[PDB]
RNA sequence: AGCCAGGAUGUUGGCUUAGAAGCAGCCAUCAUUUAAAGAAAGCGUAAUAGCUCACUGGUCGAGUCGGCCUGCGCGGAAGA
């Protein structure tokens, strides 16, 4: 509603292609396509984007705000890309990457390999750092969470994968 | 969590969310303040 | 209690104190220390005077409404907080000195020691008057 | 390299400099020893409170030494030895909570206006007047 | 130290368990004497003229007391001799049938210590026995204060002094005597095995 | 709503004068010192630090906040 009542400042240097309800963008980095909800109306109007209630739907403004947020995320994806940083607290937790299939060494008993989707560059600056970059907020977050879910941090020492910013709620075991 | 037939805000940081119709209390301060069904 | 009526009143109630006395001061909100800015506004109240209003109700529109009747350049208050410290025995007294010397140390920042010069005269500070 | 960053309020009445033995040094975070335990308080702890309450700050700075512009004669001792009645809060609503008068106010105004000052010498005087009056009872002299 | 007369018959110096009898030991050697029926630990053996004492007069205080009973009520003589011999061997392990009622109570220095004692009783001096059932002062690192006191307040424990030294914190607490029953082991798991205490009948 | 930050140095309180700590018991004690000082907010509460009761100044461009009555709904709601 408020966010939907605001123009997307699509800079010059990215391709905008709106059609029906299916939307497509083409920036420096990648290419992003998504069909908005039926209750959303879009228009360019001189180097920007609008989202309003297409008539005959009750949550027109809600769907319009969701679409505004999604289109901004896509614009800034193709503009500057996204980047998720992941850390590995835990003894000998390596995150070696070969090709685009991370080889997570969390030492359960067995090897775990994570097949990334298309659009994720997963380098490992240190032994215990992952840096997923790419041009789609949703898939980068979802793959970072599929990783972190391998070893969610524990409350007692924090062993496991965590986002670089994630504050873990470390707690005391017991009196003993 | 807690499946009390009456969920309430036990702390200040508890929030009432209605995912899937089910009215839940989720608290990002104390995990013992996690309740399920209004 | 910085409501609309209290603003309509305190705009003139704060224009008056700087329109009858000397220039006033303004102090931002960046980092006051347990000793530095606390005891510094203490010594400000001590030496400067017991009439200075270190409070800040310096909204841009309230300023343009109340203060700008005299010295109408008060509505640029988009900058930070104001510690209004006037001076009793003439213009640019110990309060102004302390503010101008605090804008660089002994405080967070004094917002360039704003001051209020009724003249807005040519480019010269009040220093060409020796004996 | 600053003033007290080690605020740990555990120090019995000023007969001895910050008496650890009594209340118990639960505030065991103190890096102070027999080097900084007799440097400045031992030599300037006479004309403030000799057997009265004068709360000591926790200043331990990184000049590799301990020194600062210490506060004035503490109003906590001024209004408890200038009173006669050494009472205060706790039993202020039943009986004498200590003595506080205009004479004690003038005393503290002319005494503790050196370093424990506020928005005036008279304003720290009103500070000492509050530390004397909010005891819960005063002698209306 | 004992002011008595001891004599030698077999002198054995060998590996941990083996025993290679020799004829004499010189200064700087370490050997095992035999038939030495009088000297306790830390007591000085010497010729009729040599030092009355040679330092070493201090070893710790037991921290854990439990009672014990054999399978048959009347093997308590066997048990008392076993626990007099093992007590001779370990000076940090007492035994005294407290004459409050009659109960033969065993004071070691740890739960596993007393396990070792009981299984040595069952194996060497074979008597299968099942074990059973003040102003405290504690030192501990200044990180486990909250839990040790939670533990002390968890027990019927009132406290005396909230004083912290410099390499830790000295806790003082008034707790029952029928209580705590394992306070050393509770404390050791609780304190990261880095605390001592004392509980001598306020 | 979202953003630039500021709470004592009479004050272990004059305190159950064993403090039970600028935010244990505690009485109450703005305590000028103010875009602020409560002798008590979650962190250590028995105690620092670094986020900080409270409060506001600075930002920022149209609505926002809680209640009360009411309709129709939602959970409560498991058996062969």
């Amino acid at each position: 509603s408020r966010v939907a009542k605001a123009p997307v400042v699509v800079p010059a240097g990215v391709d905008v292609k709106i059609n029906g309800q299916v939307i497509t963008i083409k920036g420096k980095n990648g290419e992003l396509t998504r069909t908005l909800n039926d209750a959303v109306e879009v228009k360019h109007a001189d180097n920007t984007l609008t989202f309003g209630p297409r008539d005959g739907y009750a949550d027109g403004w809600a769907q319009a705000g969701t679409a505004r947020a999604l289109l901004n995320s896509m614009v800034i994806g193709v503009t500057e890309g996204f980047t998720k940083k992941l850390q590995l607290v835990g003894v000998g937790y390596r995150a070696a990457v070969k090709g685009n299939v991370i080889n997570l060494s969390l030492g359960f008993s067995h090897p775990v390999d994570h097949q990334l989707p298309a659009g994720i560059t997963a380098e490992c600056p240190t032994q215990t750092e992952i840096v997923l970059k790419g041009a789609d907020k949703q898939v980068i977050g979802q793959v970072a969470a599929d990783l972190r879910a391998y070893r969610r941090p524990e409350p007692y020492k924090g062993k496991g994968v965590r986002y670089a910013d994630e504050v873990v709620r470390t707690k005391e075991a017991k009196k003993k | 969590m807690k499946v009390r037939a009456s969920v309430k805000k036990l702390c200040r940081n508890c929030k009432i969310v209605k995912r899937d119709g089910v009215i839940r209390v989720i608290c990002s301060a104390e995990p013992k303040h996690k309740q399920r069904q209004g | 209690m910085a409501l609309n009526l209290q603003d309509k009143q305190a705009i003139v109630a704060e224009v008056s104190e700087v329109a009858k006395g000397a220039l006033s001061a303004v102090v931002a909100d960046s980092r006051g220390v347990t000793v530095d800015k606390m005891t510094e506004l203490r010594k400000a109240g001590r030496e400067a005077g017991v009439y200075m209003r270190v409070v800040r109700n310096t909204l841009l529109r309230r300023a343009v409404e109340g203060t700008p009747f005299e010295c109408l350049k008060d509505a640029f208050v988009g900058p930070t907080l104001i510690a209004y410290s006037m001076e009793h025995p003439g213009a640019a007294a110990r309060l102004f000195k302390e503010f101008a010397k605090a804008n660089a140390k002994f405080e967070v920042k004094a917002a360039a020691f704003e001051g209020e010069l009724i003249p807005a005269s040519q480019i010269d500070r009040l220093a060409t008057l020796p004996t | 390299a600053k003033k007290v960053q080690a605020y740990v309020k555990l120090q019995v009445a000023a007969g001895m400099a910050n008496p650890s033995p009594p209340v118990g040094p639960a505030l065991g975070q103190q890096g102070v020893n027999i080097m900084e335990f007799c440097k400045a308080f031992n030599a300037k702890t006479d004309s403030i409170e000799k057997g009265l309450p004068i709360p000591v700050v926790i200043t331990v700075y990184a000049d590799r030494s301990f020194t600062f512009v210490t506060k004035t004669p503490p109003a906590a001792v001024l209004l408890k030895k200038a009173a006669g009645i050494k009472s205060g809060s706790g039993k202020p609503n039943k009986d004498k909570v200590g003595k506080i008068s205009r004479a004690q106010l003038q005393e503290i105004a002319q005494t503790k206006a050196a370093d424990m000052t506020g928005a005036d010498i008279e304003a720290m005087t009103r500070s000492i007047e509050g530390t004397a009056r909010s005891m819960g009872l005063v002698v209306e002299d | 130290v004992k002011a008595a007369r001891e004599r030698f018959g077999r002198i054995v110096q060998m590996h941990a368990n083996k025993r290679e009898e020799i004829k004499e030991v010189r200064a700087g050697d370490i050997a095992a004497a035999i038939g030495l029926k009088d000297v306790t630990t830390g007591d000085t053996l010497c010729d009729p003229d040599a030092p009355i004492i040679l330092e070493r007069m201090e070893f710790p205080e037991p921290v854990i007391s439990i009672a014990v009973e054999p399978k048959t009520k009347a093997d308590q003589e066997k048990m008392g001799l076993a626990l007099g011999r093992l007590a001779k061997e370990d000076p940090s392990f007492r035994v005294w049938t407290d004459e409050e009622s009659n109960q033969t109570i065993i004071a070691g220095m740890g739960e596993l210590h007393l396990d070792i004692i009981v299984d040595r009783m069952k194996r060497e001096f074979n008597v299968e026995a099942n074990v059973g059932k003040m102003k405290v002062e504690v030192e501990t690192p200044e990180e486990n204060t909250g839990d040790v006191i939670g533990d002390l307040s968890r027990r019927r424990g009132m406290l005396k002094g909230q004083e912290s030294e410099v390499t830790g914190v000295k806790i003082h607490a008034e707790v029952p005597l029928s209580e705590m029953f394992g306070y050393a082991t509770q404390l050791r798991s609780l304190t990261k095995g880095r605390a001592s205490y004392t509980m001598e009948f306020l």
